[PDB]
């Protein structure tokens, strides 16, 4: 049976390999973003009391 | 015997289990996370802007 | 989370707290603009009542949730089936009886009814063992029509034995000629390979796992080629006396032609979904290929017509195929089942039997390729009967019988030729040739 | 008390009027959806009829995985018993289909009965 | 699964149809056989309105790895929490300290 | 529009009118229950002011593959929680220290004016 399931499996794995990598390269380019977005947030909050003192 | 007959089960599961799913849920997750990088990198430029901006207020006051 | 308005994932969200509704900013901004209002409660909103937003594991526990839903409500009608079940199982143990009270009244009722109420075979009396080896069945090795000095096709019978590095083949065509042949098995870790067929010129085809044909010449022992077929699906058919190509085909019904010498190939079916093949046999005018499996699924494809589908024929999953032949007149298709024969004239609509399917766990058999000789064999009577089709009676007719003077034989193939009728009885490991004699 | 669909103790348990058991809403609401029916009674019911009622740590995934093979275990005893039962009845439903057969065959032989003077 | 008025499991559980809520069956009948009436709501109840439960962890399971899991995110997130006010306090203090060190370099 | 506390996206997503900012809902109110206070701000917040606002991979098809998966992902969060806490001390030290180095830059400059 365990083939079967295999065949079954397969026959999404080609539909919804046009779909995963697409997938995978957007998570990843978030990945690269949200750490450039916490720096970008980090100095808006240190210039903003610079601004007050 | 027995991790094999629960598992015998599970295999009866996975036959089952996605037409459904096939386009439409995985079109509307990636568009969804292209949503996501869009306004990510929006906000991004948008923070960057702000910084710009309340440097030259600082160096204006 | 979908804006309410756009029913797509805002760029720059925002919340009204009257609907506590995600949208775009400018839709609800417009809309509260054209609108005073709210757009889904229509209560009074300004702008700045609205809410702009700073900017697996949990899905996986629902899911496991959902999935144990599903499962329970499985379980669950798996316990009110088997209750329904039980129910109906008592109910027709008494259907049983309550057929008794009609179905037996109406047992009764017929109680009282019934109270009431090509060369011709000779005469082969004697038998002789020629040869006993043994031999690895799961070497499918496909027999070989070879035209004889006089022009004319005897075909071959071989069996393969793979041992100790090398290839040994027992052929035969009748009872007077039996040769053995050895050659190395060409794979390196002395792997057996699946399928072997003769090809022209002292070729043999030697399929491996992989879709990896090796050409050996037979009498150098060198190998010629190497070939990897372009196919994911196990090949279950390759033969050699197609004389530039051989043929080959996927258990998913790709059929494809390739060049020995060189890279000449072509595709003239491509695989299938929903089917699946063990084995395959090719008609004499080298057009017609089936494709079966035990499970009765034997599909005809026409070989010169790559757009002619495939003529699927009738047979019971049940009735288990065990071989397929194209008989010598060229019109008849023989199924060898487990316990019966079912002949299909080509001539006729697909389906058209020849003759009506009839039945004769004990025996094995084979017919001839006149499609009009069998031989059987009984493991309880430890004989070989003869059965001919009766011109007349349109039937497989009881000719001889004759007892061997020896374990079970599973298996058995015919093979005759001038020098005389052979059966070669299979075991799961061994042969036994027997010459069969006035 | 528990669930007459899961075997297992409601997280949001529910009883329907008519058999009068508790289930997890849940397994009911999809029962109910795909049916329109009690699952016990197999009356139609509606969802408005179901009354809603008012109310180890490393270990825990090994004690989930044990509890859910224990489940799927009990799914394999049951699916493998209802199919030795789909089984026996498969071969007592070839006893009605034969029954029918031999008595459509003997519906034959009445007819030759009746010629039989 | 609790009898509203005990706050135990009931040893015969029953609902009432009006409250939506367990009862042990003697509890919810001597109301009902004094009164007519249900005791949480008040409204007319009769023993023969009175559902009469027939008796019989993966999701308990479930519930507490989840109610785990807001407690692992809740405590990360506190850490998170303190990481981005102290990082921004850092940052306040080191910045402050640059321009006293823009001071000192001038110095 | 991700979970402030999870980097989800939620399972039942709830916003904060205090810090205008996003939360899956346990979480939130796990926070409210024990310390009637947002989580970002420390702003007072009952649950009555949080706003309720109104896919599986083809190997993750199976009980096996799924638990496998959840038990690596929260293994994960675990090591995850403790490194977490040990940089959150290593930036700790570095704040007390550079507080410090403030008011000590603020003694060189009185020694250097």
């Amino acid at each position: 049976r365990m083939q079967h399931i295999t065949q079954g499996r397969t026959s999404m794995k080609i539909q919804f390999k046009t779909a995963m990598p697409p997938t995978e390269v957007l998570l990843e380019s978030i990945q690269s973003k949200v750490e450039s977005i916490e720096q970008l947030q980090r100095k808006l909050q240190h210039v903003q009391p610079l601004e007050q003192q | 015997l027995g991790i094999v007959d629960s598992y015998l089960k599970h295999q009866e599961i996975v036959l089952d289990t996605l037409p459904q799913t096939v386009s439409n849920q995985w079109r509307i997750n990636n568009d969804y996370i292209r949503q996501t990088c869009t306004i990510v990198e929006e906000m991004n430029i948008q923070q960057r802007k702000q910084i710009n901006d309340l440097e030259i207020y600082r160096k204006r006051l | 989370m979908l804006c309410a308005i756009s029913g797509k994932v805002p760029r720059r969200p925002v919340l009204s707290p009257k609907s506590r509704t995600i949208f775009e900013k400018s839709l609800l901004e417009q809309y509260v603009k054209d609108t005073g209002n709210d757009p889904i409660t229509n209560e009074p909103l300004s702008i700045e009542e609205i809410v702009e937003i700073v900017p697996s594991i949990p899905n996986l526990l629902t899911s496991l949730q959902n999935e144990w839903d599903a499962i329970m409500l499985e379980n669950f009608k798996l316990r009110s089936t088997l209750d329904s079940l039980t129910k109906k199982l008592s109910t027709v143990m008494y259907e049983r009886d309550a057929a008794k009270l009609v179905a037996a009244q109406l047992l009764m009722e017929k109680n009282e009814d019934s109270k009431d109420l090509a060369p011709k075979w000779p005469i082969l009396k004697n038998l002789e063992l020629l040869q006993a080896q043994n031999y690895s069945r799961n070497i499918k090795t496909f027999p070989y029509k070879e035209l004889n000095k006089s022009m004319y096709y005897d075909k071959w019978v071989c069996m393969c034995r793979c041992e100790d590095g090398a290839l040994h083949f027992t052929q035969l065509k009748d009872s007077k000629t039996i040769t053995t042949i050895t050659t190395p098995n060409p794979r390196t870790g002395g792997e057996h390979p699946a399928i072997i067929s003769r090809g022209p010129c002292n070729r043999l085809l030697l399929l491996y796992p992989g879709n990896q044909i090796t050409i050996l010449d037979s009498k150098t022992n060198k190998v010629l080629r190497e070939i990897e077929v372009d196919s994911a699906n196990e090949i279950i058919y390759m033969y050699g006396h197609n004389t530039e190509y051989f043929i080959w085909a996927d258990n998913r019904g790709t059929i494809g032609f390739q060049s020995y010498e060189d890279d000449s190939q072509y595709i003239v079916h491509s695989a299938k979904s929903d089917v699946e093949y063990s084995s395959g046999v090719l008609h004499k005018d080298s057009l017609l290929l089936a494709l079966y499996s035990p499970d009765g699924i034997l599909d005809v494809y026409n070989l010169s017509s790559p757009d002619q589908a495939s003529s699927r024929f009738p047979v019971d999953e049940e009735a288990k195929i065990k071989e397929v032949k194209f008989a010598d007149n060229g019109y008849w298709m023989v199924v060898e089942c487990d316990q019966t024969v079912v002949c299909f004239d080509l001539r006729k609509d697909v389906g058209t039997l020849a003759y009506p399917t009839y039945t004769i766990g004990t025996v094995t058999y084979d017919i001839d390729d006149s499609g009009k000789n069998m031989i059987a064999y009984s493991n309880e009577s430890n004989s070989l009967t003869i059965y001919k089709f009766d011109k007349k009676t349109k039937n497989w007719t009881k000719d001889e019988e004759s007892a061997l003077c020896l374990a079970d034989f599973t298996d058995m193939d015919v093979v005759c030729g001038d020098g005389g009728i052979a059966a070669i009885l299979k075991t799961n490991d061994s042969f036994n040739i027997v010459a069969l004699t006035p």
